[PDB]
RNA sequence: GUUAAGGAACUCGGCAAAAUGACCCCGUAACUUCGGGAGAAGGGGUGCUCUUUAGGGUUAACGCCCAGAAGAGCCGCAGUG
RNA sequence: ACCUAAUCAGAAAGCCACGGCUAACUACGUGCCAGCAGCCGCGGUAAUACGUAGGUGGCAAGCGUUAUCCGGAAUUAUUGG
RNA sequence: UGGAGAGUUUGAUCCUGGCUCAGGAUGAACGCUGGCGGCGUGCCUAAUACAUGCAAGUCGAGCGACGGCGGACGGGUGAGUAACACGUGGAUAACUACCUAUAAGACUGGGAUAACUUCGGGAAACCGGAGCUAAUACCGGCGAAAGUGAAUGUCACUUAUAGAUGGAUCCGCGCUGCAUUAGCUAGUUGGUAAGGUAACGGCUUACCAAGGCAACGAUGCAUAGCCGACCUGAGAGGGUGAUCGGCCACACUGGAACUGAGACACGGUCCAGACUCCUACGGGAGGCAGCAGUAGGGAAUCUUCCGCAAUGGGCGAAAGCCUGACGGAGCAACGCCGCGU
């Protein structure tokens, strides 16, 4: 507004606030690492063998894997692809996105550098799970 | 390991200024003393004595060279 | 005082000077006083020897250690 | 001369201070002890950061006390503070270090960790 | 001390034997929204023999230290007025 | 009246005893009806001799009583001994 | 570093996409299922919007995905509400 | 010189308004595939204990059979500190192993002792004793003074100069978030006193004196090395602090010193604390945020490489000598560039 007001408050912006919470800052020093900052990856352990459902007018089943990070902290995530090679506590990379109509579930278990280590049934879309062809 | 020998002249050249030092205030603690009597035998030619200690702030160079008005200034 | 010095530049396999003078204290790769010009090592598609004797003068007088390598530019 | 229920320091970096007595152990109506004997300790103080908790029954070695042994020559020895050391199920101490003069009298063949460790014995 | 620069400015309070504090006006110009703005640090000043009173316009020289803020040398008397 | 090591293990129950106690200082929480809590708690200092100076009243004044400060020094296990 | 002379075009190419945006389409299998999803969402009996071969488009010794930061956001706007 | 948009609330509109995508980035990770000439950058997460190697010496024209200059430059790191730490312009109350320009004078007179053989104790760190000796070592008269050697020349000593060089210091301005934090320090603010360091100084102490700061952000909390620059942008601005240069602080932790020209000293030092490990359990040793490599939390960052030829630095009058500064190589599509199949 007026110029006299704005030298004595400025304009303080606006805040946001970061999508994917439970990843990226420094968290809660307990004279070890005890909890830390994964800006894209991490570790993972697993704590549940997951069946869910979506919520908002669809009808399909899903097969999230709710673990316990490494930062001892609580989320949910989802094995992409057809292959299941991973049972409980069990390391899985992890890299961020939510999947919408699912009313809680978090991250991407990446198909490819874990215990979730490649996944057959693709032939075409590859690079997305892992799968290789050394002819091509 | 060529500080060991650098060590050795460490506790050997605290000997000869500390000498040094407490002899030239003495010298100087009894001087204004003999400067609160002031009979010019007790203080007349060792207050040059007292000064060439304080010239020995330039002999003995442990107290500094620039330093050598610290205390001399006033008796003389 | 001040020595007189080659600030080495340049990437890989190929090195280049620029004649600069500071104190010793002062490093190699900065904290350098002045330039009297550049000068140039390699000679193929390139000079030989580059200096300006102008403020070269200014540094002799209050005193300067020319290294000796550095002398074969001046004696020429 | 110890007690059923008197109070000592502890001597080493366990994780523990103050300690209390709870029973001598030995013979039976047993009332006393002194240097080179177990007991059955419990915490009652305990320094934050150590791996013994606060309430806890534990073992101990009576090391030091007030009293002192007699010896073979007629020798005495007396402290000025008791002290003891929180040992294992199989006899050694469960602490890194001891900070104190343990007595002379402490090993047989038996503590043979404890005298490694003392400042002088 | 003989070339020291100058603030002129009104004298506050002699509050304090050898010590008044001299207040300066200062406009200072926003970074970016353009209209200036006043400031007004209180600068504390050592006079001879209380030569100030409340209200005076003065000229001040520098000197080399002496203590807490106690820093600034009062010289003249442009005004003398209350 | 005193007591080695331990200090409520005594016992219906810390019952009786033991410790705390004066003046001068620093410092003091929750809580509240704003007065209180509060001597809260937890802390330090005190003896004798010698040198200087600032304090009332009495009185013309030497004289007399009332006092508080720093500094220097001495002795004992312990200075409201 | 450079450079000549040799049997040899012979060793030396991927990767994501292809409803709308947004650059790029067809035939079946499953067929509100294994899924997929940046939002509109395409899936109740194939479905140009899911895996597959064909086809194309993009970039190219590199192609996509993530988390983070600025522009898009005139969505903290003095220039600009 | 240069500045785009699309989608979605309704049966259908105009508007306000959010959320979402296309693009540029990474000292990124991870997903598939793999030809490189050539150029760069590779601890950002447990400040998690650091084997084995090399990084500070030099001088046989000191002098004997330790006396000098250098280890205050240089090369690593960001836990600290919201501050003259830094940036930017003003000021003098004073500080040089050096470097140099002229000139002075470089005299006189003495005596103590390491290495070395005996002496005894310790497993050791090594020490107490005794005969032996020079020194350019040591001593006296606003006052100290040096001599040395291949052809006297040369080269350091010593005093007063002033120039460069180098550090110190108060001052104007620039320096993050919060007011759901309003009071704040007491030697605090000031004179005076003598002491105190290169100098000013409440710089540390002593009697008097009633002030400092503050709604123009004083005080207290959590987050942080900072600039030149990097990123994006039409620009104005927003976000960042890495290699690369200038300045700053720190050395497993917390104090304090000593020698010298100007260290509170990374590789020295006495002490105190938590840790490793040996000894005859009487004692002593150890500090890789030097150059790499291993161990450790990790989704994540490399060779235990010969070597001083060039440029730079100590020492010497010179040959040269030690140089993990550096001149370069060993390894990863890590980034741009150029280039083929
Ligand atoms: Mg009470
Ligand atoms: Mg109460
Ligand atoms: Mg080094
Ligand atoms: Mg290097």
């Amino acid at each position: 507004p007026t110029i006299n007001q704005l030298v004595r408050k400025p304009r303080q912006s606006k805040i946001k606030k970061s999508d994917s919470p439970a990843l990226n800052k420094g968290f809660n020093s307990k004279k070890k690492k005890f909890t830390d900052l994964n800006s894209p990856q991490a570790r993972g352990v697993c704590t549940r063998v997951g069946t869910m459902t979506p919520k908002k007018p669809n009808s399909a089943l899903r097969k999230y894997a709710r673990v316990r990070l490494s930062n001892n902290i609580e989320i949910n995530a989802y094995i992409p692809g057809i292959g299941h090679n991973l049972q409980e506590h069990s390391v899985v990379l992890v890299r961020g996105g939510r999947v919408k109509d699912l009313p809680g579930v978090r991250y991407h278990i990446v198909r490819g550098a874990l215990d979730t280590s490649g996944v057959d049934g693709r032939r075409q879309g590859r690079s997305l799970y892992g799968t290789k062809k050394p002819k091509n | 390991k060529s500080a060991i020998k650098r060590v050795k002249t460490t506790e050997k050249a605290e000997a000869r200024n500390i000498s040094q030092k407490s002899a030239m205030r003495t010298a100087v603690k009894n001087a204004k003393t003999a400067v609160s009597n002031n009979a010019d035998n007790k203080n007349e030619l060792v207050s040059l004595a007292v000064k060439l200690v304080d010239k020995a702030a330039q002999s003995n160079l442990i107290h500094s060279n620039k330093a050598d008005r610290i205390k001399s200034q006033l008796m003389t | 005082a001040v020595k007189i010095r080659l600030t080495r530049l340049g990437s890989k396999r190929n090195p280049f000077y620029r004649i600069v003078v500071a104190d010793a204290r002062s490093p190699r790769d900065g904290r350098i006083i002045e330039q009297i010009g550049t000068y140039n090592p390699t000679s193929a598609n390139a000079p030989e020897i580059k200096v300006d004797e102008a403020l070269a003068l200014k540094w002799l007088n209050d005193g300067a250690k020319p290294t000796d390598t550095v002398h074969n530019i001046l004696s020429k | 001369m110890i007690q059923q229920e008197t109070r000592l320091k502890v001597a080493d970096n366990s994780g523990a201070r103050e300690v209390l007595t709870i029973k001598v152990l030995g013979g039976s109506g047993r009332k006393t002890a002194n240097i080179g004997d177990v007991i059955v300790c419990t915490v009652k103080n305990a320094t934050p950061g150590g791996v013994v908790k606060k309430g806890d029954v534990v073992k101990a070695v009576i090391v030091r006390t007030k009293s002192g042994v007699r010896r073979n020559d007629g020798s005495y020895i007396k402290f000025d503070e008791n002290a003891c050391v929180i040992i294992r199920d199989d006899k050694g101490p469960r602490g890194t270090r001891i900070f104190g003069p343990v007595a002379r009298e402490l090993r047989e063949g038996n503590f043979m960790k404890i005298v490694s460790l003392a400042p002088e014995v | 001390r003989n070339d020291r620069k100058v603030y002129v400015g009104k004298v506050v309070s002699d509050k304090m034997d050898k010590t008044i504090t001299v207040l300066v006006e200062t406009y200072k110009t926003h970074k970016l929204y353009g209209k200036r703005v006043k400031y007004s640090k209180k600068y504390k000043t050592h006079d001879e023999n209380n030569s100030a009173k409340l209200g005076d316009i003065v000229k001040i020289q520098e000197t080399r230290p002496l203590s807490a803020t106690k820093r600034f040398r009062l010289v003249e008397i442009v005004e003398e007025s209350v």
